[PDB]
């Protein structure tokens, strides 16, 4: 885990996760993807605690598809925040909490309307323009405060986040061996595959 | 806390301090520590007020209603009732207690029950921060079959010093005295025991 | 007709194991009765011992509930007695719970609330027992009250319980239609002990010896039952009026 | 042991009937009359105090009961299942809303815990339901002065005036000719005393009656003074010597 | 989880070619303060066991009533309660054994150290210890807390290994451990002068030695 | 009707059918006593010897409860048993939390209230057995007898079960015939006697006597059986006195 | 790891002239770090207001958890809930959490709609009801509110002057806290109209 | 033991049928009338009071029409008691709803999970069905104004008009004879009242024996608003459309 | 907080300051530490604020279902048997500490409780961090056969060594009377000698003092 950033412009939700899995002194992987498809229009992605983060992604991903199979329809992105939110909110007071923190990106449908949300692992929830977790806010939201423009395509955002991963290349201590970037739009979730 | 009970020939007499005490300040100085649990079956508390308090409490009613089936519980019903409260919850209590009563059977009978809360069943009792001061007094003076006077004396002379010595003990000296006779109340003030 | 088996309503809205626990009520065929003097409150009550063989000392409707009240039953003694623990346990808790002792009229409703409970829910049946609660309270003063297996209680001047219950009961009002006051003019609870048993004699049309009698009495702070030879006293001193 | 009683003792005919609960309503009919007038400024509620026997002090038995300072219940059908339903009562409006809101619960809403705990009885396991109709009366800030019947079924509905019980029949068509919206407390009361005379056969005096108002708030018997907040309980027992000196101007 | 209040010192124990001796002081003390001096650590059940008990007086006096009731419970529905069928030192001590066990194992002891000595059926010596870790061991001679350290190897000097036992008579035994008991006086800061002795014999069964007295003691020689 | 059906269920008449069904199980047991004398109590009962291959004085009837109660009871062995198992949790309770041996009149509510339980409830059947118990407290001797209904009393002499009729008369005449008091030898040799003679009622098959007491000065105040020359003295005696 | 201080927030409420106010800052942050400049700490309830510091998952759950109450309320009682009976519920929730409390810092506003009073009030994270006359303050800058308030204050402010009051009091105290500012929002409060206005100030 | 007194709530008959089920819908045909109707700009609701007294206090008062939500009310046909378990069931589902997701409950989904708790009680636990039907009229932005039915039997619909409680046969035919798809609110609430006029088993339609709703998007843009008719408001809309 | 409690001819008094604070911030200058248990029977709390409010409004809640169910005036010694089970259960934890006080059918009463659960009994009493402080007052003015207006005076002078003396406590002193055959008579602000004096300037700032960037209107209507 440990890298997870976010920027919704003006069309689109783009999220950007790190490839690297670290267990002590060795890298034991180098292309693990950090991220869940909630809905076919919200993605979600995910950093925190080994083990924990799998775990409670795959059992929102399941009570989300059990809801859309439920009503044949899709949640909007404020609701499927709201439901993650509540659940790590509950979380924090039991016996043993998740340790997770996330970034959900979708594309609302019926506002069309790109909505970025940032929970972490207490269920503190903001919308934002653009968002991350952990020591990567540090470096991303100053860098971004200066050059994000609300009007941006998606374009702008692809080339706003490969100087967002340039900067955390340069000063960030450790090797997180890059990014899987995703974008959520009107047409859906797909993964750019040259990044 | 100072606290006494001692068996006579009419029957027993128990004795407190009335000093209460949370650090170095005197919480109150007129307590009382001589409790009773039934008409002629009472008890001497020291160590955490509360405790004791709870435990003389739940005593009351559990031989209230032990009367109310079987008629007058022994003295040594009412102290194995003590015990079972001490005994089962000794890591949550800090209660010594020291039981007495007078049956027309047994005549008197003193009961303590240390910390651990186990059974010790003697002709007096002594207990609490101040006893520790009056043991070799305590031994040395104590008679089996003295009269009420010579107890009322023994017991006020011997807390006077546990009161002398020890900080956490003070105030005024009461007794409570448990014979065929009845109940009868003591006080005694600073200005008499302290110029014994 | 299950309706007459469990405590649900008959077509005309009645409960029928209620009414035939109050027939159970009169099994022993023992009369009780209750008055209040200026001190204190008496009761007493038949005592038939038949078999020759049964220890007669045991043989006893008065229980001592708590140090102030007492509780004479009419009544099977197996039900007797199980109202006799719960009441002496109720009042035990009452008093570590509230820090005073548990008043007559609140001992009655609680027990009177139980016995509610048994006309409402299935799996138990009422007790076929009639319990009469006296003594002497602190703030109310000389006091009876008197519970049924319906769960109805209700405070009384005087009152009567048995078989031959309605002969007693019109004796006593008689009497407080002469005197125009609620309760026995009479400074000792001897002769209040006396008049009980005088006015039952009346009522009854019997004789007395002392060994066909039981009494108890409330005074300020306890309730008593008396012995045969307290009771053989009490007898002589009719007997020479 | 234990209950084996877990079903339904009350289930609909093939007539869609539900027995057990007509037949409360018939121990109902068969209860003394009790009844419920709402004036402009207050309420009052009012019944028979039927005496056992002569040797029994009715003072002891009280039929009309203090739910909540502005609160009061009257009934007619079984004196023990109203006396429980009394207890459960006062504590639901402690439990459910006075220990929640830190005031007391409006009529309305206290009305609607009672019916609850009375629609349970009809429906739950190994229980029949209670066997009596409730008038509860009362005042409380943003509705003002209200009056309501509760049935065994767990229904409940407002009332301007209404009887239940033994002569209720009757009561309720006296009671039609003489109400108007523009009724005093005292003419209500007046009211209650000669609807009540109709149904009532022996003594009609102080001792057999009981009678008790909503009405002003009452500084006298609150027991206290100092906050100006609290004014005093609305609810009022009437006397045995107050009701005399109505029945002579009567 | 405890921490002992009022306790008792050495339990101290032999066999001897008839049977087996056991002894234990009579006080209970109060950490420094030696609180009680009328307490009896030996408790005979029936007249062919007694169980001697060091470590918390509060726990000794519950497994007190264990036993008194292991006797009732034992007696009931039981024509042979008196006889064949009668409490066995290897039963008594096999309960007891399984109580220490369980309460260590649920992280609350009973804070004792015991020894249970007697006679079984078919004559043979019994003398096997228990502790409030549920640890079990038997030996020709046992002893608990300072005994261990200083009563074992003055009885090992009369009973090393199992053919000293027929060799060794009741009045050499009782000898022993009498010496033993004034060493122990000596030498433990908590222990008192007055103790009992329990002698169980296969032939002249159960003798109960109460309010024996430490004597013939070396000082004269500062 | 059906009010016989169902244990609880009050009859028209304001009684409990099933407890008294529960009593004719009782009338059809074996025949047992209990009698009070000086310093204690003495308890003896029948045992119809059914075959030859029945190991005699190994089935034992009669039940200690503490080290100072006995219990003998007629009619379904096994309802006795359950009966005298919860009288030995409650007098170890009471010997726990109050440290004396419970007294007689408290022990015999404990089994009164018991026993009453089980006429409370549809779901429960009554006890089948009448129990005669007693023992030597604190204030003296006690003799009990105890019902399916709950009902008990304290007893001068008691009988139960299909010579009941034949051992009350008897009992009646001893305590007729000694006013000042019996004594425990006596009330053993009596106890025989009465057996022998309210085997009358039941001498198809032949019986085995089984004879137990508690008495201050004969047993210390704890609960005996008799055995031996004393057993065989008293059953001389018995046979004496039919003959 | 002092849950009161990882976000950062302040909110201060007062009393005016037939009015009240009640005003917030818009930082949540964690720590050092600033997250987000639109986060918001006043809520309402029909004409009852409720600011709310402390961690911010607590602050929105208590949100949720008060509309939720307040809805089943109105169904139920058939009317808006008052500032007072408000208040007990809000004392009444906290406490239901005695040993595991929801880390927070609630401030009751509004005007009871019967009696045309203003009505303020204030609660520790447990229950306990503080009520005022005049300002209630909350937050990782309560002192500071505490100072500006108590020197800045004079009863009977006409609803104009008392917002120019309130929020001097809330700019001057989230400048001397690090946690507390990057934005702020003003609710002046008036019988039957409430105007919201959102503060220019210093953004670091 | 208790076996003896056991009705088996909850068994099939040999023709597959629920018998308490059956006979609770047996009990519901006595009830007033209840009825619902979508138009294309809202939905009205309409409710027969159970033979009124004189002395009834008619404003302060709530027997057929209650409201579950701002977006969503029902019309009661049975046991009141019974309906305010379900409704306070109802009411606080909604706000669970709400509270999770942060969006109000679409009416389905209410719909479904009080009709599932009605299921219940006919298939475990040994006790009475709920004697109640509900008509549901609500709105959400999914599938705007809707009308569902919901009885003892745990089933439900949908429906552009329907009626439920006594007369529902011919109450239907009226409402299946001049009902169309492009109605308005205005033409509903005429025929709402027409049908009950006709149907009523009372003497004539009068303003104290009835309660009306309506659920319009006649607000100020783009949202919804609930209308309790008082006691004055029913008998104007009587007069309205020339009935008294 | 400071608090005392003082009992006189024919009833009770109670009094408290009325500072509340958080660490050494003053939160409320004029908080109400004296609280209704019932009419005539009222309570003074010290310690954790939100405790002692909530513990009153409890057992205050009970009282009056109990008085309901007994038909009977409420009894100072049932208000304090239940507070000190309640507070006992607890361990402490419940940071209650008060002074109980009021007049009943047995008479007037006058008793303290701590966090722990125990009571006591007294003529006068005081709690609190200011309870040196008061009872230094106590001990040295009180005497037995107090006036009513005797013991309010000594009651109030109490708080006023505390208001004075203790940090903790300060602003107003509030009393509650409670007379045997009276109404209990509360006494808000009874005292107020710590009144805030004229401010040198207005800090009216003109109209427009502050950058406004949006207004909008807000709606609470449906
Ligand atoms: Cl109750
Ligand atoms: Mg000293
Ligand atoms: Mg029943
Ligand atoms: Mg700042
Ligand atoms: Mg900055």
């Amino acid at each position: 885990m440990d890298i997870i950033l976010g920027i919704r412009v003006q069309d689109s939700v783009i999220l950007a996760s790190s490839k690297a899995v670290t267990r002590g002194i060795s890298v034991l992987k180098d292309s693990d993807d950090k991220t869940r498809q909630l809905s076919p229009h919200t993605l979600m992605s995910f950093a925190g605690e080994a083990g924990d983060t799998v775990q409670f992604a795959e059992y929102i991903q399941a009570n989300i598809q059990l809801y859309s199979i439920r009503e044949d329809y899709e949640l909007s992105p404020q609701a499927v925040s709201s439901f993650v939110r509540q659940e790590l909110a509950k979380s924090i007071r039991s016996r043993r909490p998740y340790q997770v923190n996330v970034l959900i990106g979708g594309y609302d449908k019926k506002k069309n309307k790109p909505e970025l949300y940032q929970i972490d692992y207490l269920g503190t929830k903001v919308e934002l323009p653009y968002g991350a977790h952990g020591y990567s806010g540090f470096y991303t939201f100053s860098l971004l405060d200066h050059h994000y423009r609300p009007d941006m395509t998606t374009e702008e955002g692809l080339d706003l986040l490969k100087l967002c991963v340039q900067e955390l290349e340069k000063r960030m201590p450790m090797d997180f061996k890059g990014v899987i970037v995703k974008i959520v739009d009107k047409d859906g979730i797909r993964q750019v595959d040259d990044f | 806390t100072s606290i006494m009970a001692v068996t006579f020939k009419d029957g027993v007499i128990l004795g407190a301090d009335s000093r209460t005490t949370t650090g170095a300040y005197i919480a109150n100085r007129v307590t009382d520590k001589l409790t009773r649990v039934h008409d002629k079956i009472w008890c001497c508390r020291s160590g955490s007020a509360a405790d004791t308090q709870a435990i003389a409490d739940i005593v009351q009613y559990h031989l209230e209603l032990y009367t109310s089936q079987y008629g007058t519980p022994s003295t040594e019903t009412a102290a194995s009732v003590f015990k079972e409260l001490c005994y089962e919850n000794k890591d949550n209590l800090t209660a010594g207690i020291i039981v007495a009563g007078y049956d027309d059977k047994n005549k008197g009978e003193v009961y303590t029950i240390p910390l651990g809360g186990s059974v010790h069943k003697l002709p007096y009792a002594i207990a609490g921060s101040g006893s520790t001061f009056i043991y070799g007094y305590c031994d040395k003076n104590f008679r089996e079959n003295m009269s009420k006077e010579e107890t009322v004396d023994f017991i006020k002379h011997s807390l006077s010093q546990a009161i002398k010595w020890d900080g956490s003990s003070g105030g005024v000296i009461r007794m409570v005295v448990l014979t065929a006779a009845g109940v009868e109340r003591l006080i005694f003030y600073p200005d008499e025991y302290e110029q014994l | 007709g299950y309706d007459r088996h469990i405590t649900i309503f008959s077509p005309e809205g009645r409960l029928y194991q209620v009414e035939y626990a109050f027939k159970a009520t009169n099994q022993t065929n023992i009369n009780s009765l209750a008055v209040r003097g200026k001190d204190c409150t008496v009761v007493i009550s038949q005592k038939k011992v038949p078999d020759k063989l049964l220890d007669p000392t045991t043989v006893s409707y008065i229980f001592c509930i708590s140090r102030t009240i007492g509780m004479v039953v009419n009544g099977p003694i197996p039900d007797a007695r199980n109202a006799a623990l719960r009441a002496k346990a109720e009042a035990a808790e009452f008093r570590y719970k509230y820090g005073y002792d548990m008043p007559c009229d609140v001992l009655a409703k609680r027990m009177a609330n139980l016995s509610q409970i048994y006309t409402q829910r299935a799996y138990m049946r009422p007790l076929g027992v009639i319990l009469t609660f006296v003594s002497v309270d602190e703030e109310l003063g000389p006091s009876i009250y008197k519970t049924d297996p319906a769960g109805y209680y209700v405070g009384y001047k005087a009152t009567a319980t048995g078989p031959k219950q309605q002969e007693i009961t019109t004796n006593l009002e008689n009497h407080f239609k002469k005197s125009k006051i609620d309760h026995i003019n009479e400074e000792s609870w001897e002769k209040v002990v006396e008049f009980a048993i005088t006015h039952m004699i009346d009522a009854l049309g019997t004789e007395f010896s002392k060994n066909d009698l039981e009494v108890g009495v409330a005074t300020k702070d306890k309730f008593f039952t008396l012995s045969a030879e307290n009771i053989e006293e009490r007898l002589v001193a009719i007997a020479e009026q | 042991m234990t209950d084996r009683y877990s079903f339904s003792l009350t289930t609909f005919s093939p007539s869609g009937k539900l027995g057990q609960i007509d037949y409360a309503l018939t121990a109902v009919k068969q209860g003394v009359t009790s009844l419920g007038i709402k004036a402009t400024n207050g309420v009052v509620i009012a019944t028979e105090k039927k005496s056992s026997s002569p040797l029994a002090m009715s003072e002891t038995l009280s039929k009309v009961s203090l739910l909540t300072p502005d609160i009061g219940a009257v009934y007619s059908g079984m004196g023990p299942d109203y006396r429980v339903l009394v207890d459960k009562s006062r504590k639901v409006a402690h439990t459910s809303y006075k220990r929640i809101y830190g005031e007391y619960p409006p009529t309305k809403l206290l009305v609607s815990e009672v019916a609850k705990i009375m629609q349970e009885a009809t429906q739950s396991g190994g229980v029949r339901p209670f066997g009596v109709s409730l008038l509860i009366a009362g005042h409380d800030e943003f509705n003002g002065f209200s009056l309501y019947q509760v049935d065994p079924s767990g229904s409940y509905f407002p009332w301007k005036a209404t009887a239940i019980g033994k002569g209720s029949v009757a009561a309720k068509t006296f009671l039609e000719k003489r109400w108007n919206d523009e009724l005093e407390l005292e003419d209500a009361i007046h009211i209650a005393l000669l609807t009540l005379k109709e149904s009532v056969e022996g003594e009609f005096n102080g001792d057999t009656i009981e009678l008790a108002i909503i009405g002003d708030e009452n500084p006298d018997l609150l027991g206290y003074t100092g906050i100006p907040t609290d004014k005093g309980p609305r609810f009022r027992k009437l006397t045995s010597q107050e009701i005399n000196d109505r029945l002579e101007a009567l | 989880t405890q921490q002992p209040i009022v306790t008792g010192t050495s339990v101290i124990s032999m066999k001897y070619d008839n049977g087996v001796i056991i002894a234990a002081d009579n006080l209970g003390s109060y950490g420094s303060l030696l609180r009680f001096n009328g307490v009896e650590r030996l408790i005979p059940v029936g007249d062919n066991t007694v169980v001697g008990i060091s470590g918390d007086i509060s726990d000794m006096q519950h497994i007190e009533r264990l036993l008194k009731d292991l006797v009732t419970e034992n007696a009931y529905d039981n024509p042979l309660a008196d006889a064949e069928e009668a409490l066995e030192p290897s039963y008594i001590f096999e309960y007891l054994a399984t109580v220490m066990y369980q309460r260590r194992s649920k992280m609350n002891p009973l804070w004792n150290a015991i020894i249970v000595a007697g006679v079984q059926s078919n004559g043979d010596q019994f003398l096997r210890y228990v502790n409030l870790l549920g640890v079990t061991y038997s030996s020709p001679t046992l002893a608990t807390g300072f005994g261990a350290h200083m009563a074992n190897p003055l009885l090992r000097k009369v009973v090393d290994r199992e053919s000293d036992i027929p060799k060794t008579t009741v009045q050499v035994a009782e000898e022993a451990i009498v010496n033993a008991m004034r060493v122990l006086y000596y030498r433990d800061a908590r222990s008192s002068r007055n103790f009992s002795l329990a002698i169980i014999d296969k032939n002249t069964g159960l003798t109960f030695k109460k309010n024996l007295q430490v004597e013939n003691m070396k000082w004269d020689f500062a | 009707t059906g009010y016989d059906l169902s244990n609880s269920v009050f009859s028209p008449d304001g009684r409990n059918f099933q407890v008294e069904y529960a009593v004719k199980a009782v009338e059809n047991g074996t025949t047992s006593i209990g009698i009070k004398c000086n310093d204690g109590v003495v308890f003896a009962v029948e045992k119809l010897i059914t075959s030859k291959l029945l190991v005699p004085q190994k089935n034992v009837k009669i039940q200690v409860v503490d080290r100072h109660i006995g219990c003998v009871y007629s009619g379904l062995i096994p309802d006795g048993r359950h009966l005298v198992n919860r009288g030995r949790e409650e007098a170890a309770s009471f010997k726990k939390l109050y440290k004396t041996p419970i007294p007689i009149p408290a022990f015999a509510d404990r089994l009164g209230q018991y026993v009453q339980a089980h006429t409370l409830y549809n779901s429960v059947r009554p006890f089948g057995v009448s129990t005669i118990f007693g023992g030597v407290d604190k204030n003296g001797a006690h003799l009990y007898m105890l019902e399916p209904s709950g009902s008990y009393w304290g007893y001068k002499g008691a009988a139960t079960g299909k010579g009941r009729q034949s051992a009350k008369a008897e009992l009646e005449k001893l305590v007729d015939h000694h006013p000042e008091g019996l004594s425990a030898r006596e009330a053993v040799k009596q106890a025989a006697k009465i057996i022998y003679l309210a085997h009358e009622d039941n001498k198809e098959k032949d019986f085995e006597l089984e004879i137990s007491w508690c008495s201050l000065s004969e047993t210390n105040g704890l609960h005996k059986f008799v055995k031996g020359d004393l057993l065989q003295e008293a059953i001389d005696f018995a046979q004496k006195e039919i003959n | 790891s002092d849950p009161s201080s990882i976000n950062g927030g302040i909110v201060v409420a007062m009393t005016g002239k037939d009015c009240v106010a009640i005003a917030c800052d818009l930082r949540l942050g964690s720590q050092s770090l600033g997250v987000s400049n639109k986060f918001e700490k006043i809520f309402h309830y029909g004409h009852v207001f409720l600011g709310i510091t402390g961690l911010a998952t607590d602050v929105t759950t208590l949100n949720e958890m008060f509309r939720y109450k307040t809805n089943l309320y109105k169904l139920k009682e058939e009317r808006a809930i008052e500032p007072e009976t408000f208040t007990q519920l809000v004392s009444s929730s906290l406490y239901e959490r005695r040993f595991g409390p929801y880390f927070v810092g609630p401030v009751v506003a509004g005007i009871n709609s019967k009696s045309g009073k203003p009505f303020i009030a204030g609660f520790d994270l447990i229950g306990c009801i503080d009520e005022a006359k005049d300002f209630i303050v909350s937050g990782t800058a309560s002192d500071q509110l505490f100072g500006m308030c108590e020197s800045l204050y004079e009863p009977n402010l006409e609803p104009e002057d008392l917002f120019e009051t309130i929020s001097q009091a809330l700019l001057n105290a989230a400048d001397r806290d690090a946690l507390s500012g990057w934005g702020a929002v003003v609710y002046i409060i008036k019988k039957d109209e409430v105007v919201k206005r959102y503060l220019k100030m210093r953004q670091d | 033991g208790s076996r003896r007194y056991d009705s088996r709530t909850t068994i099939f008959s040999p023709e597959g049928r629920l018998y308490q089920v059956e006979y609770a819908l047996e009990s519901i045909s006595h009830a007033g009338t209840a009825i619902g109707i979508m138009a294309s700009d809202g939905i009205v609701l309409a409710a027969e009071r159970k033979v009124t007294s004189t002395l009834l206090e008619q404003d302060t008062s709530t027997e057929k029409l209650y409201k579950l939500n701002d977006k969503i009310a029902v019309a009661v046909a049975g046991l009141t008691a019974d309906a305010e378990i379900l409704i306070n069931t109802a009411r606080i589902h909604a706000q669970n709803y709400l509270k999770t997701y942060n969006e109000d409950i679409p009416v389905e989904i209410l719909v479904r999970r009080l009709s599932d708790i009605k299921q219940g009680y006919t298939q475990h636990g040994g006790l009475r069905p709920f004697g109640v039907s509900f008509i549901y009229a609500g709105y959400d932005d999914r599938y705007g104004y809707q009308l569902y039915t919901s009885n003892p039997s745990g089933n439900y619909t949908g429906w552009k008009a329907i009626s439920v409680g006594a007369n529902t046969s011919a109450a239907q035919t009226l409402l299946q004879m001049d009902y169309k798809d492009d109605m308005k609110v205005d033409d509903a609430i005429e025929l709402a009242l027409k049908t009950l006029s006709k149907t009523t088993d009372s003497s004539a339609l009068t303003y104290d024996r009835l309660e009306f709703a309506t659920i319009r998007k006649g607000a100020n843009d783009g949202e919804v608003y609930q209308k309790i008719f008082k006691p004055q408001e029913i008998k104007d809309i009587l007069v309205k459309t020339g009935i008294t | 907080t400071t608090i005392v409690g003082v009992k006189f001819n024919n009833g009770v008094v109670i009094a408290a300051d009325t500072r509340s604070t958080q660490g050494p911030i003053v939160a409320d200058k004029n908080c109400a530490k004296l609280h209704r248990i019932s009419p005539k029977i009222w309570c003074a709390g010290a310690g954790t604020a939100a405790d002692t409010e909530a513990v009153t409004q409890l057992i205050g809640s009970n009282i009056e279902l109990h008085s309901l169910y007994t038909s009977r005036e409420p009894r100072v010694v049932s208000a304090l048997q239940m507070l000190k089970q309640h507070l006992f259960k607890y361990q402490g934890h419940i940071g209650a500490y008060l002074i109980v006080a009021g007049v009943d059918p047995t008479g007037s009463h006058l008793f303290s409780i701590h966090a722990h659960g125990s009571t006591d009994v007294g003529y006068y009493l005081s709690l609190g961090s200011g309870s040196l402080a008061a009872m230094a007052v106590l001990e040295s003015h009180w005497k037995q056969d107090l006036t009513k207006e005797e013991a309010i005076k000594l009651a109030s002078d109490a708080i006023q060594a505390g208001i004075w003396n203790d940090l903790g406590s300060g602003s107003n002193v509030d009393v509650c009377v409670m007379e045997i055959g009276k109404d209990a008579e509360y006494l808000r602000n009874y005292l107020t000698p710590n009144v805030r004096e004229e401010k040198q300037k207005s800090y009216k700032f003109p109209r427009g003092t502050t950058a406004v960037l949006k207004e909008s209107i807000v709606n609470i209507c449906d």
